[PDB]
């Protein structure tokens, strides 16, 4: 029976926009949309 | 005409240890998955963003 999945922790400007001033300001323009991804992981991460 | 490699500059995470501001303010500071002799090195040189 499995118990756990790996843990993961990925992270919006980092992942989208590797090192990108305009690229993450286009993205704060996206609104609070991937703050629900970091907080869904870190619901994930607490789970297991 | 040599083979250099390319790797992250030094992709991890903050995290930050902390009791109730209620009850005190100290706070203790995580470096997510990464060898903190670099960290160490790199306070030094003021490159940590
Ligand atoms: C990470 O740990 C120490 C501290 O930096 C050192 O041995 C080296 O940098 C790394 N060691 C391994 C096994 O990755």
């Amino acid at each position: 029976l499995p118990v756990s999945m790996t843990k993961t922790s990925v992270d919006c400007t980092m992942y989208i926009c590797g090192d990108s001033t305009e690229c993450s300001n286009l993205l704060l323009q996206y609104g609070s949309f991937c703050t629900q991804l970091k907080r869904a992981l870190t619901g994930i991460a607490v789970e297991q | 005409l040599e083979i250099l490699d390319i790797t992250p500059c030094s992709f991890g995470g903050v995290s930050v240890i902390t009791p109730g501001t209620n009850t005190s303010n100290q706070v203790a500071v995580l470096y997510q998955g990464v060898n903190c002799t670099e960290v160490s090195v790199a306070i030094h040189a003021d490159q940590l963003t």
